[PDB]
RNA sequence: GUGAGUAAAUUUGG
RNA sequence: AAAUCUUUCUCAC
């Protein structure tokens, strides 16, 4: 079956008719005239005669049944078929010539090829370039990750406080007070009140970015799921204050302040400005009605607030345990501290994991799995692939690929490979 | 008046195009599926729907309880062939007021890869994410169980279990001329394939269908189909060996050139037919058998040919009946194939190249060391390090392939092409 | 946590990075990057590697795939209002039906049996010409790509013209086959494992193994190479249109068209790209961007790295390393005796998506990483009733259930924490049997179809067609409705309202 | 550019 | 105001 013959196919069914009406010939590349359920013999069925008839040219058989009669269409214009009647019917029926086109090839030169070909050549072309030279050495030392952790340091330093990182401890206020806090901020803000819910409004903006520097880690981080779950429930719940078992947030949509006419409610594209609380200690510090808690705010874009709130902490914790080598105590700066580090830190790194949503310690993570199946790796350009510094912007992910290259260090003092 | 807006300027359009216009679309809701679920509370009534409508209709499945002991070995990809409908099964169901799309959607027979490391005594499929457990596809009759099995426990003096004649289950399809002729003991049938279809005097029979499947071609009806000559019942009457080897992918296992004795009950095979450990015996099996059309080779059948024949022009007796053999085992039956290493052409260009690799059914064999020897003869041995590495068993005097540390040598080998892995005459 | 794993682990468990930040950056990097390379000063995008051994393929009839031309996935549409040139973001069924609608063709097959056939590039074939068409064929538009693991700034797409999109069909299959042909282990069609597994197999033979990775692959195949490629592989004018529409393509970012004359834009060309270095040795087992090559010696480094370099195969050296106890490829690393490298590897985890579909995807995660030698299976039971009493902690409130029943999970209300391995050996309640991965779609995911479904003028149906029809065949709208009829007089005849549903899996159920 | 209002994300997750 | 060309709702002339 080729759809070469389908136009001649149609040809040949030409008002023919049997049985005081019924079609008589039907063609196997109509959609209609075909017979649902039986399987296509030839390229048309004669129901008069029941039979299966082919349309083929001089030496071109084509893969039909035996039992199908074909009608070789001699070079010449001449229509031979073994029934009398079909031989007929050709010869009445392709009065007008009707040429087969022939089968095109994927190589087929077309007219235009030569003018194309000197149009390419008219066109640039690409130098040779130069050839690199390669020296293969070992994989980087545990000097050469600390070096990148010194410069990052000294690059970018640390905040005084965890900011929203020590939104994973609790604030030690009771629900009425967390939402009395969360609200007095909120009016002591200036933010906009309506319709039961808080707004942000902005007007101006420095289009450029914020201040990044390396958050110092919290204790521990024993409310990372209701925290999680919390930011989860926000996406959508918006403008008051959410509250969980242990700790409340308060999402506040941002939006423009255009005058008179400004947007009221949040659409799909809005930002949040997510407000959490921690104990106190820091410039953040916040009072009302003697209730102190320490104001930690984040800026996300819906996309964030999904794909942070979707993570789940605690499956990731016991997959990542089931393989799991001893983890040392580490200090506020990632350090390895025996005598007073704490090994709950870990948690909160994976926390901070779960929070940056650029997740460039998947980066590190990679680069380091590289490096522990390396035997031998480019000079000046493997350690080259833990300065992931540039690809990333803000105090969130900075501070997570500081603790992913701390992690990476640590793992090279105190379980050598 | 949509057609002449969406196909502006055209009266005809192919049934594809038509049909990709009349998908509903679908928008990518921007909310997390958690508050999706919650809108309406639409998760909410439709757990209860399900709860008062829909579940107690749930026919009620077989629990699996069928295991065999299993060990850790390499990483290997199982191949699970889910069949597809057959087109009379299909225009049954399409004449029986059944959806022409879902109809359409199951006509296709289906393979799923599926990596796993866990291999049986018998080399057992196994049920997804139970392999670590031995949970098979198969079901533990006698003679059904020693039908598929490479070497059966007990002989029971027919062609199933060892060598002998033919069995009331049984039925085989032989070529002879240019017709296939299908006995089953009761029935005897002729076909043969006129374009695409296989006619027969009676297609619904059992091995015809069998027949249909292996060469690939659609069922048909032809009452003008008879043979001249017709030795099925000599055939039926004598005895012939039965060669140790799991069932080919269709169920039916080689006794003469182009000749496959078929189970009635064993419908298809529940087993890797081709594995590391008996690719070289299935090659042997079907050494001067013609075609099977049993094992899948990963690229072009042609360059697999061309490379077994390159491979062909040199070499011992035993090498020739082992690349014949790998050439029987790839090449379809029926097909326009020359998978005769004597007759076929030996191609210049495959002679260019140093190496001439096959994959086979996801084993790559370099023709060349089965020239030399390797995979039957000795082991290949290449040095990894001169450093001891922790967690290595030291190098048995007869090493299968793997990562050893040799003492001797105070290094680390790597064993490949091991007959100890391949021919194991045990 | 992932930095102390004993094993090989490549931190997958959480989601890939999400980004709303617009492509003009990416794609303006991407631009430069391959406007950096044609000047010849970084990398090399000059071939000099040795094609004339690929067997031609111009003598093989053009067929034309209409199924991969037809999709829901955006396309450059172009207009020319005013002297002016409009690009806009449709879907790929939309651009082609408009692409086949301004030339008058039934289907693409006779669209490309014309183009190729018109003596003058000047020559009509509608309201249009081959001249406008290949001048249409080189705008691109520009998108972004996200969730990808290890990749903070999110990547750059190009969405092509419908013509484009056309002639790459045919030269991608044709370049598929040729592989398949020529290439020493064919991989173009493998998964990640098999590809590992075959080359644990290849490698075997060799000292060392050289885990290695493309950089700027994409901005470093010229025009020139693929159109060597191709009139190696023998694709005549088809092959001269697309190395001209590549090398004057233009990218409209944000409101200005920005001239890309180096390189290509994506991995349009996987096929074209890889056949570019396998057409020169048998030594590599690569696709795309990815080899796995061994060597004895450094002789041999230096001459894999000098194949490489004559092939536009430029060696990532912040990526690539060499190794002799394992193998890496696409990501699957193996030891060399074909063991699965002991470890989390590339396990993922399951983000919380609904009650049951989230089990259901953890149940698959589970099952997949047995089946191999991730973990023992009481690891994966143990996993699997954390996953439970997790969703039950989020999901077990009015909200979302509101019935108590004993076999439902306890994040729907139920008392169940049913046994992974009864789960997995149908030992369960009928309602797990949505939970398990090879069971049917759960609640969750039907109601999500259709909340996504429920949001003008339809075309009149042309379901429940007859199974052996070909889908190439022409219909018009009266052969549409004639086809229409029939059946619905067919399935009255049978005393039958619209068709009945075919579940193949309940048909073979009931068939024993 | 002017004016006007406030279908969509809040209903409903501890 | 912040992870800073993003936080850009509708209708009418
Ligand atoms: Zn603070
Ligand atoms: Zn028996
Ligand atoms: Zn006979």
């Amino acid at each position: 079956m080729d759809s070469r013959f389908a136009q001649l196919t149609g040809v040949f069914c030409d008002d023919f008719t049997y049985s005081e009406g019924s079609r008589r010939f039907l063609s196997s590349y109509s959609t209609v005239e075909r017979r649902p359920g039986v399987p296509v013999e030839g390229d048309c069925y004669d129901c008069l005669k029941n039979k299966w008839i082919a349309f083929e040219l001089e030496g071109q058989p084509r893969k039909f049944p035996k039992a199908t009669v074909r009608c070789i269409l001699n070079n010449d214009a001449t229509y031979v078929c073994s029934e009398q009647e079909y031989q007929q019917i050709c010869k009445v029926q392709f009065k007008d010539y009707l040429e087969i086109d022939g089968v095109v090839k994927v190589g087929h030169k077309a007219s235009y090829d030569a003018e194309l070909r000197e149009r390419l050549l008219e066109l640039p072309h690409p130098k040779s370039g130069p050839k690199p030279r390669i020296e293969w050495v070992a994989p980087p030392r545990l000097a050469d990750i600390s070096k990148e952790t010194a410069e990052l340091k000294r690059q970018y330093g640390f905040f005084e406080c965890s900011k929203f990182l020590a939104c994973g401890e609790e604030c030690g206020l009771d629900q009425e007070a967390r939402e009395l806090i969360l609200n007095e901020y909120a009016r002591d803000r200036e933010f906009e009140f309506r319709n039961g819910g808080w707004i942000q409004r902005y007007t101006v903006a420095s289009h450029k970015p914020a201040t990044q520097k390396i958050l110092p880690l919290p204790a521990s981080a024993p409310l990372a799921r209701e925290l999680l779950m919390l930011i989860a429930r926000s996406t959508t719940q918006a403008g008051k204050v959410l509250h969980s078992d242990n700790t409340s947030i308060l999402a506040v949509p941002v939006m423009r302040d255009s005058g008179k006419h400004s947007k009221r409610r949040p659409t799909a594209s809005t930002h949040h400005l997510v407000v959490g609380l921690s104990k106190p200690g820091c410039e953040h510090d916040f009072e009302f009605d003697g209730y102190r808690a320490a104001v930690h705010v984040m800026h996300l874009d819906p996309k964030q607030s999904a794909n942070i709130g979707e993570q789940d902490f605690v499956s990731t914790r016991e997959i990542y345990k089931l393989d799991m080598l001893e983890l040392p105590p580490i200090s506020r700066k990632g350090d390895l501290d025996r005598a007073s580090g704490l090994e709950t830190r870990w948690d909160v790194i994976l926390l901070l994991e779960c929070l940056d949503s650029t997740r460039v310690s998947q980066a590190v993570a990679q680069h380091f799995n590289r490096h522990r199946l390396a035997l031998s790796v480019c000079k000046d350009e493997f350690r080259k692939g833990y300065q992931l510094a540039s690809e990333i912007r803000g105090t969130i992910p900075l501070s997570s690929l500081y603790y992913s290259l701390c992690a990476v260090r640590l793992r090279m003092t105190v379980h050598p490979f | 008046s949509q057609f002449g807006k969406s196909f502006k300027g055209r009266t005809e359009v192919t049934i594809t195009e038509y049909r990709s216009h009349t998908v509903k679309d679908v928008h990518r809701s921007l909310l997390t599926a958690d508050k999706s679920l919650r809108k309406s509370f639409c998760f909410r009534n439709a757990l209860n729907q399900f709860l008062d409508k829909d579940l107690p209709l749930l026919p009620i499945r077989p629990k699996l309880e069928s295991r065999v002991a299993v060990k850790k070995s390499k990483l290997r990809s199982q191949l699970s062939f889910r069949p597809g409908l057959t087109q009379e099964e299909a225009i049954d169901l399409y004449n029986k007021g059944y959806d022409g799309d879902s109809v359409s959607g199951a006509l296709q027979d289906r393979v799923v890869n599926e990596p796993v490391a866990y291999s049986s005594a018998d080399n057992d499929k196994f049920h997804r994410g139970l392999a670590a457990l031995g949970y098979t596809l198969a079901d533990r009759d006698t003679c059904e169980s020693g039908f598929v099995r490479a070497i059966p426990t007990t002989p029971c003096g027919f062609i199933c279990c060892g060598p002998g004649s033919f069995k009331d289950s049984l039925g085989f399809v032989i070529k002879i001329g240019e017709f296939w002729h299908m006995y089953d003991g009761f029935q005897h049938f002729v076909a043969v394939e006129d374009a695409k279809f296989l006619a027969s005097k009676s297609p619904s029979f059992w091995l015809a269908k069998r027949l249909a499947k292996r060469l690939n071609l659609v069922p048909k009806e032809d009452p003008s189909v008879a043979a001249a000559e017709c030795p099925c019942k000599k055939v039926w009457e004598a005895s012939f060996a039965r060669a140790p080897t799991a069932l080919d992918p269709f169920g039916g296992r080689a006794f003469c050139d182009q000749g496959w004795v078929y189970h009635r009950d064993v419908g298809y095979a529940t087993a890797n037919h081709i594995s590391q450990e008996t690719l070289f015996q299935q090659a042997l099996s079907v050494r001067n058998l013609g075609p099977q059309g049993s094992a899948n080779v990963s690229g072009s059948i042609h360059t697999a040919l061309d490379r077994l024949r390159a491979a062909y022009s040199r070499g011992t007796p035993a090498s020739r009946s082992i690349l014949q053999g790998l050439a029987n085992l790839i090449t379809p039956v029926g097909e326009n194939f020359e998978c005769d290493l004597d007759k076929r052409k030996l191609n210049i260009k495959a002679l260019r190249s140093p190496e001439r690799y096959i994959t086979i059914e996801g084993l790559v064999v370099n023709l060349d060391d089965v020239v030399r020897g390797f995979y039957l003869d000795k082991a290949k041995v290449t040095v990894l390090s001169r450093s001891k590495w922790m967690g290595y068993e030291d190098l048995p005097q007869k090493p299968p392939n793997g990562t050893f540390y040799c003492r001797k040598r105070k290094a680390m080998l790597l064993i490949s092409c091991s007959p100890g892995t391949y021919a194991k005459k045990r | 946590m992932w930095a102390f794993q004993e094993g090989v682990c490549k931190g997958n468990l959480l989601s890939g990075p999400t980004s709303m930040k617009a492509p003009d950056s990416a794609a303006r990097e991407s631009i430069d990057r391959a406007s950096e390379i044609m000047t010849g000063k970084s990398y090399n995008a000059v071939h000099t590697g040795d094609l004339s051994k690929l067997p031609n393929q111009g003598e093989s009839p053009l067929r034309i795939v209409d199924s991969d031309l037809y999709s829901e996935r955006s396309c450059c549409w172009v207009i020319e209002k005013e002297g002016r040139v409009v690009c806009k973001s449709t879907t790929l069924t939309r651009g082609m039906t408009s692409l086949l609608n301004t030339t008058k063709c039934s289907s693409p097959s006779e669209l490309i049996c014309k183009v190729l056939t018109v003596e003058s590039l000047s020559e009509k074939i509608g309201d249009t010409s081959v001249e406008e068409l290949l001048s249409h064929g080189r705008y691109f538009k520009c998108a972004l790509r996200d969730q990808e693991r290890g990749k903070p700034k999110s990547r750059a797409i190009f969405l092509s013209h419908p013509f484009f999109r056309l002639l790459s069909s045919v030269v991608e299959t044709h370049a598929r086959s040729v592989l398949s042909k020529v290439s020493a282990v064919y991989t173009a069609t493998a998964s990640a494992e098999q590809r590992a597994m075959m080359a644990a197999q290849v490698v075997e033979s060799r000292k060392h193994v050289l885990n290695g990775d493309c950089t700027k692959y994409n901005e470093a195949i010229d025009a020139d190479t693929l159109l060597k490629v191709w009139d190696a592989i023998g694709m005549g004018s088809i092959g001269v249109m697309l190395a001209y529409m590549v090398r004057r393509k233009c990218v409209l970012i944000k409101d200005t068209l920005v001239e890309c004359p180096g390189g290509m834009l994506m991995g349009m060309f996987n096929a074209t790209a890889t056949l570019a270095l396998q057409g020169t040795t048998d030594r590599f087992l690569s696709f795309s961007d990815d080899f796995i090559t061994s060597f004895n010696s450094p002789a041999e480094l230096r001459e894999i790295e000098d194949l490489l370099f004559a092939s536009c195969h430029n060696l990532s050296l912040k990526k690539s390393y060499i190794s002799v106890a394992s193998l890496e490829i696409n990501s699957c690393t193996l030891t060399r005796d074909g063991d699965l490298a002991t470890g989390l590897g590339c396990t993922a985890g399951v983000p919380f998506r609904g009650p049951l579909v989230t089990l259901k995807q953890t149940a698959a995660m589970l099952s997949g990483a047995v089946d191999s030698g991730v973990m023992p299976f009481h690891s994966a039971e143990r996993l699997f009733q954390i996953k439970q009493q997790e969703c039950a902690y989020r999901y077990n409130n009015p909200t979302y259930t509101t019935r108590n029943e004993d076999f439902l999970p306890t994040c729907l209300g139920g008392k169940t924490v049913i046994s992974f391995q009864s789960l997995l050996t149908w030992d369960c309640h009928p309602f797990w049997y949505q939970v398990h991965p090879d069971g049917p779609d759960t609640i969750d995911q039907k109601v999500l179809s259709v909340l996504a479904s429920k949001t003008r003028t339809r075309l009149e149906a042309l379901s429940d067609l007859d199974p052996l029809v070909p889908h190439r065949l022409l219909v018009s709208e009266s052969d549409v409705s004639k086809i229409r009829a029939a059946r619905q007089a067919h399935l009255k005849s049978l005393g039958l309202e619209q068709p009945t549903n075919f579940n193949y899996a309940i048909y073979k159920a009931v068939q024993p």
